């Protein structure tokens, strides 16, 4: 029961940062790497007293993957596995997918085999990437063509990062995210998204973090990914393994794009003024004021929820709560799937990262929602692509890696026919 | 002798089945190490019919523990009692079922239940006169409805003659712990009812209930609903393990329990189920049994008996008491209640009576109940069906292990045929 | 008194050879020293048929231990038991047969093989009335291949009426350890067929596979794989080593084990094999044994007995038993699995117990069973050998010792010869 | 079982300067000459607690050969057997043959034939050399003409040095080696061939040495020398003396050519970081990557494998690795030998040297494979040499020694002949 994960662009790596700090800290792993059956699936034992990542770092820049070898975590990564480039992507989905992407491929989709052949039990895989830069889109799209045709059936768990509505941090992107999502709607079996103001908003409101960094989103980053394989690394009354995402919410095989969200999301001095059971967390999960994205559920509808909660939660009280959510009209599933609904209980809690933000609380959920409220998302992210779309803005870049006009326009109409199926599944 | 091989199979089949052997072991006086320690010798009678006599007066249970998760034993190796077992009898894959029925009956499973066939072999030809295969499974899930159907298929067809019998786990809309519950549940019985002789029809949601109105428990665990279970398939072969004044074998439940080959779906019953509270404010007698038996909210199934008929129903009682007051209550249910029991039947009760009740209760009860109100679970598991089938969803992850689309259509045939036929008979 | 001369040929056979003698001497209850300390007199009865008295109560085993490489004896004379070996049958040249058929057959061996017949001569005067030669080696290599076949070739020449035994420890190719099999084993097995009465067929692919599923088995080194095949050399010699309700000598299992000359290759097989976790877990009764004994899986070669048919099979018991379930369970084997036992035979079970069991274990079993299955064996090492064969690859490394290219025809003609055989009667 | 050695050129002497570094280590031998059976093959013990070896070292040169006399190995090797001359052979072929080879070989094969009357059990003889020089080239060439016809029954092990294919140290060497392959054809038992970049590679690429001199390059080349030896040094599960080399490799009687490889060539930080088992390190074995030669062993098949094993290694476990081989289909054995695999097993693990490069490890393989991918490498080297040759580039030396025409044709011929097998069994 392993998964190898990779991480690809400066988002990638910066999620492997806090996303490790925290499956070490979960089995007591420490930096040095060293102190049964639980960390087997995130860590390989080396030979006597010592533990190795099956991680795989990549960044076509060299500017932090030598900043882990230098950090703190210099004995836990193997430092073969942290492989780097010699010049930058920048930006261009093109240049980390043909100039800069064939040269180290080679090197890392044959090192990808070597964990697999070392591994017995890999379920599948769990990219960490962002569209914003080259690095994350073109490179990814790149070893993702190249990992399929590898293997085919195991299983990808896609964790992007979108560029935010109207906050962004540069202002090529557009032309990155309808790129890389042109490859990765026949590659990736399961598409998790994530926004930038979102994550910013809710740590704000919920949190009280007025000044977050990066480091700060990045700690329930993985606790979100923490919690989706938390059923497999423990035992619990109703466990669920990586392969229940793919037939409990994919019911179309182009559909594949859920929703990812977080409660109990509460400071330390909050924690004591506020009880936590299992109702208002679940209700606090569905409401847009702490989803991931910035789309409102209410102009859609959920195809499927699947709640995937953690710590002491008895197996009677869940189906209580979701009862609630199934009689309030604020939010509604589809006539198609009337039992939209999958619970998964783990007996070990969350885990509070020392220093950091999140307060440790005996429960928590981690719901995953594929629905129809992204395609809001797309519209406005495909909306703004063409106005520099139509004025052939920034075009010269990605022509001069070697492009023309033609994939632009299989990327605009796989996207329109990628919307065609989001307003057909709303009736 | 009557022996009884048994049969675990998926997550929820191996936690009833792994807490049904820690109550029978404990009926007959058997350590978690398997030795027998029993005070009365009656209990070392018919062990056989559950035990296989070792060395050193050890016992071992003929439970061949089935799954595809390897966590699943585990757990029940390391449970109280899973020292008894058997080493060899867990068989087991590497990767779980994900909740897909195509996956346990043609890929996951097909390729583990030709290895689990050799088992049932081997604890069948060390047995003298088996009668039946008792099995344990969930309808829910991929592993006890898609391999579980596949290893009935197998066992019925070698043994043709035997008492197939089943404890379906089947869940309703009210407790909906999966989005895939139509396809797993509409699937599997397309086997059963072909197949097997028994269906005991269990749902969550009945099971929940009995532990808030007359249990009157604050926090029940799935292991609360396992005593509840277990309890029942103790109550059912007590004629055949004890001395009683009415032995009653499963043939012969399976005889009265089924009057047309199909009509072989049950809803269980058990008594007494009284609170902490409510125990001194109880009396023991017989007819405060029999009116928690036939009470139309203690049945395990979410259809209530009111809605529908009974076709025949079985009380097996267990400790001593009287006949005669048995068979007034017996016949007093049928008198006045008459409209909840079809006339064209002119007896629908069977009875039976052991002379040892459970271990630390003075009397008990069992019930078996074949009613025509059974039907709605097997309705809203169509609407279900029909719900998410008139669109097809998720269907293509049972097409890549094969699967065709007709076998969905005759699946559904065959699921409301079996809807009209106790609509027939209300 | 039927006394036994034993031969050990090539790395492979003296090292089950090594271990065979530790099994054996705890049965006696002899010293390392070699000073008898047994309780029971009856080993002391028989204790002749494998050793010779010496002064000061010490014995010394008839053990011939032939090689070409002198580091095999120096692990056997430092190992456990080296000290009660006489000195002098260490006959040992100083270069290794380096895996040549030709080598051991015509020069090295050759020269060798004059000084080991005298010591086969010493041995066989001694003794009152030698029974058989009891030899070990395998098929792999040139020493137990080559050298092996040629020191079979004249104790047969001087010896025309004794039991030539050997057992030819055969590889297959899902474990390839040395790239000139086919040629070791088919020029091999060209003189064996000619000469010999007995060849038990053991496969180290088969040895390998009871480790992990009946013996259970983390890292099982080769000792613990000598462990198994000596129980196989005592189980057949038990019958003429202690007294017995039904003695059957080696000639008396070659009677009945060998319909037709050419027909000796046979398959061993032995039971109680039990893991550490089973032992409590596992009822020491006949039918228990029986059924590991004819398991497919059980067989200590690569071919499934399901693929083909048993000409005559036989089953040395050891340990107090009753005779009636001995000869219901020799019934039951036949009468439902009759199609795997040819009818125009109409009996092809041998039985046999010994009122003594194993030292540690109650009771114990030992098969002997000769397939048409088994030439399947043969089949698969003629495909490797005319794979190498067409091409004439590493066949001049033959021709630098006199050996000409008609031989590995011969040997190819009488190979294939063997498996038509196995054919008609299957 | 013993093996008598002999060094011919600045190649060999070179190994021998740290190829018996490791032999005299491994038996806890001092540079001082002593402190069972063990020692016995390569060290003759004389007297009463003083050890010699059964080496020759011969370079016509004396630029090194009075470097030992002179170095710390002074009191280990007697020093009569430190053969030296007067003048150097200076990159001819035709110089270490004729002039200067035919006044010292009257006493180093008089002398070659004292160390085998000295012994009993002398199984076949080990030569180092290299075909740049014209010591390592002529002399070696005209000496084994001289030993086969001595002896001729017994086996000799070739560790030749190639130039590589673009890295080369000289101008002429491909005369060296088209001249010295043509004798070394019919009197070389087993040849082995060493690359100079392929090295290089190799302890930059795994062992992370970006700057060695050639004594980092001579510890692992004695170290593979020590592991075809080390079963005839020390008991094991499957031992294999000298003779299995030649009857398991050698298919027909001209291709004698096998390629030798090591693994797990890892530093002692990695070490650390990463778990040692018989499988990755026998798929690291075959890959193109940690082989002793430029060539890629997918473009030609594996005739035969000889798999040679050392340390802690159970019996078993190889069985389910070579499987593993089997079933892997970038790598693909020749139809005519099926069974292409031989194991051996040494239970006396790898030594390190102290102060070298190498790292203490409990198994290691040794792998040794006859192949037609060398064939690649000889038409690239007999390529190079057409442009030389057909201009007379270079030919006024050796035939100012004494050659003409004739035996360049000879040598050309001869290695079209030799490449006309490899292409015939390459089927
Ligand atoms: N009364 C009880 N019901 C249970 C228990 N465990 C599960 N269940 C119920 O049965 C439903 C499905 O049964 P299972 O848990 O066995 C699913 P299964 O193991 O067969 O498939 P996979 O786990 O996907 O391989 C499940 O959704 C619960 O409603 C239990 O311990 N007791
Ligand atoms: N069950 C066992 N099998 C063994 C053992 N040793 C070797 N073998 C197997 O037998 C095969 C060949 O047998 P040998 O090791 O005796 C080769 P032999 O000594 O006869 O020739 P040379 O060593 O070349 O002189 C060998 O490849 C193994 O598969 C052992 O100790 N136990
Ligand atoms: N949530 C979150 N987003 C991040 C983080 N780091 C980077 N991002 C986002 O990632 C986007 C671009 O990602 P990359 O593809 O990795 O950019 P890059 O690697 O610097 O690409 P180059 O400019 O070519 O070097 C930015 O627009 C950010 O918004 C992070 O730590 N957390
Ligand atoms: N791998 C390795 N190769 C070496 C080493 N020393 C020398 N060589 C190679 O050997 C080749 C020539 O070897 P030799 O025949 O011994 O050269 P030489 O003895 O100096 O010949 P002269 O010039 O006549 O003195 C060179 O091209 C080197 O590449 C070494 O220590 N390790």
């Amino acid at each position: 029961r392993e998964c190898i994960s990779i991480h690809v662009g400066q988002a990638g790596v910066q999620i492997g940062n806090a996303c490790w700090e925290l499956y070490c800290l979960e089995h007591g792993i420490q930096p040095d790497g060293q102190m049964d059956d639980s960390f087997n699936t995130f860590f390989s034992e080396t030979g006597a007293g010592k533990h190795v990542p099956r991680a795989v770092f990549v960044d076509l820049e060299p500017t932090v993957i030598d900043e882990v070898r230098t950090g703190t975590y210099r004995q836990l990564f193997h430092p073969e596995q942290l492989i780097t480039g010699k010049e930058d992507a920048a930006n261009n989905y093109a240049r980390g997918h043909y100039t800069i992407g064939k040269e180290i491929i080679d090197l890392v989709l044959d090192r990808i085999r070597k964990l697999a052949d070392q591994c017995t039990g890999l379920q599948g895989f769990l990219v960490f990437h962002s569209f914003g830069g080259g690095t994350g889109s073109g490179f990814t799209s790149l070893l993702m063509e190249r990992l399929s045709v590898d293997y085919g059936k195991k299983s990808k768990l896609e964790f992007s990062i979108y560029p935010a509505p109207q906050v962004s941090t540069a202002v090529v992107e557009p032309y990155n995210s309808i790129l890389t999502t042109h490859t990765t709607l026949e590659h990736s079996d399961c598409a998790f998204m994530v926004d930038n103001e979102a994550i910013y908003d809710i740590c704000r409101r919920n949190l009280d973090i007025e000044r977050p960094t990066y480091t700060n989103l990045n700690r329930l980053i993985g606790q979100i990914v923490s919690s989706i394989t938390a059923s497999l690394r423990f035992d619990g009354a109703l466990n669920v393994d990586l392969t229940e995402f793919q037939t409990n919410l994919v019911p179309y095989p182009r559909i594949h794009f859920p929703l990812a969200t977080y409660a109990p999301v509460i400071s330390a001095e909050k924690a004591y003024h506020e009880q936590l059971s299992v109702a208002e967390i679940t209700n606090a999960c569905f409401e847009p004021a702490n989803q991931m994205v910035k789309c409102d559920p209410r102009h859609g509808k959920y195809m499927a929820c699947c709640l995937l909660y953690r710590g002491d939660v008895v197996p009677k009280d869940v189906n209580a709560a979701i009862a609630t959510i199934k009689t309030k009209r604020t939010i509604q599933f589809v006539d198609w799937c009337p039992t939209g609904f999958k619970v998964g209980i783990n007996y070990q809690p969350p885990t509070v990262v020392p220093g950091g933000d999140l307060a440790k609380v005996q429960r928590a959920v981690c719901m995953l929602s594929n629905t129809t409220a992204i395609a809001e998302a797309w519209a406005r992210l495909d909306h703004k692509f063409d106005l520099m779309y139509a004025k052939r803005a920034f075009v010269h870049w990605y022509v001069g890696e070697g492009m023309e006009e033609g994939e632009f326009s299989e990327a605009r109409e796989d996207m329109a026919a990628l919307e065609k199926d989001y307003e057909e599944v709303g009736v | 002798m009557r022996e009884i091989v048994h049969i675990q199979a998926g997550q929820c089949g191996n936690q009833i089945g792994a807490k049904f052997w820690e109550v029978i072991s404990d009926e007959h006086g058997i350590d978690p190490t398997g030795s027998y320690h029993g005070d009365s010798d009656l209990q070392l009678e018919r062990i056989n019919v559950y035990y296989n006599e070792a060395a050193g007066n050890k016992y071992v249970p003929r439970a061949i523990l089935v799954d595809l998760e390897p966590g699943t034993m585990d757990s029940v190796r390391s449970g109280p009692f899973g020292q008894i077992f058997r080493p060899d009898n867990f068989v087991f894959g590497q990767s779980g079922a994900g909740n897909n029925w195509a996956k346990g009956h043609y890929t996951e499973g097909a390729e583990l239940v030709d290895s689990v066939l050799d088992v049932v072999r081997k604890e069948s030809e060390s047995c003298d006169c088996l009668q039946g295969f008792q099995l344990t499974h969930s309808l829910g899930g991929g592993t006890g409805s898609g391999m579980g159907t596949l290893l009935i298929s197998k066992i019925r067809e070698e043994y043709p003659d035997r008492i197939m019998n089943t404890f379906s786990v089947m869940p309703s809309p009210k407790v909906s712990d999966t989005v895939v519950e139509p396809y797993n549940a509409t699937l599997s019985v397309h086997q059963l009812v072909e197949n097997t002789d028994e269906t005991y029809s269990i749902d969550n949601e009945a099971l929940y209930d009995i532990c808030f109105r007359t249990l009157k428990l604050t926090t029940p665990t799935y292991g609360d609903l396992n005593h509840l279970v277990s309890a029942t398939m103790s109550g059912v072969t007590t004629c055949l393990r004890f001395p009683g004044q009415l032995n009653a074998d499963l043939r012969k439940l399976a005889v009265n329990m089924v009057p047309f080959p199909r009509l072989h779906f049950f809803m269980p019953g058990f008594a007494p189920l009284t609170s902490r509270g409510s125990q001194q404010y109880r009396a023991l007698t017989v007819p405060e049994l029999t009116q928690q038996m036939f009470d139309s909210k203690n049945m395990m199934a979410a259809c209530d008996p009111r809605h529908g008929r009974y076709l025949t129903v079985a009380a097996i009682f267990r400790g001593r008491m009287s006949m005669k007051e048995v068979d007034e209550q017996m016949l007093n249910v049928q008198n006045k209640n008459s409209s909840y029991f079809v006339e064209w039947i002119p007896n629908n009760v069977k009875t039976a009576v052991c002379d040892i009740p459970p271990r630390g209760l003075k009397m008990s009860a069992t019930f078996i109940g074949n009613s025509t109100a059974i039907q709605e679970l097997f309705k809203r598991i169509s609407e279900q069906f029909t719900a998410m089938f008139r669109r097809k969803a998720f269907l293509h992850w049972y097409t890549g292990e094969g699967m065709d689309e007709m076998e969905f259509t005759e699946a559904e045939s065959n699921m409301n045929d079996l809807v009209s036929e106790y609509q027939q008979y209300q």
